């Protein structure tokens, strides 16, 4: 059942997403890009001190109903 | 040097709140343990960025 997460970004903002916890990373960077307007290859992600995997799902991780993200850009290549 | 420009512990021991911690790479090449980085970043109301150089973050890797 959905919920949602916050998302604090580089340029400062936090965000929040709809999400699920069967949705990958990939899905939620996905999501980010469409808010953000960053590419999923230039974002990295972390719940506290974990930095979420591709192919993983936020249950994985026990992300939660208003769980904080921080999403932090990649050098490109 | 050969410390972590914001605990100032070096690189090959723990960050203070160390147990794996790993080190991350800025763009303009500044060296943190990660826990460290992580911390300031989250604590910035503004566009992420060093907080040695204040060049715009990004992890090189
Ligand atoms: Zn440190
Ligand atoms: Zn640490
Ligand atoms: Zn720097």
């Amino acid at each position: 059942s959905g919920m949602q997460i916050l998302v604090k970004t580089p340029r400062g903002k936090t965000i929040t997403l709809e999400v699920e916890p069967s949705d990958t990373i990939e899905n939620v960077k996905a999501k980010i890009q469409d808010k953000e307007g960053i590419p999923p290859d230039q974002q990295i992600l972390f719940f506290a001190v974990k930095r979420l995997e591709d192919g993983r799902t936020l249950s994985d991780y026990n992300i939660q109903k208003k769980s904080s993200l921080l999403l932090a850009m990649r050098v490109p290549g | 040097d050969e410390n972590c420009g914001i605990c100032r512990m070096a690189f090959n021991g723990c960050c203070p709140d160390c147990d794996d911690c790993p080190l991350v790479w800025g763009q303009c090449s500044h060296c943190f343990h990660m826990h460290c980085i992580l911390k300031w970043l989250h604590a910035q109301q503004v566009q992420q960025h060093c907080p040695m150089c204040r060049q715009e973050w990004k992890f090189k890797e």
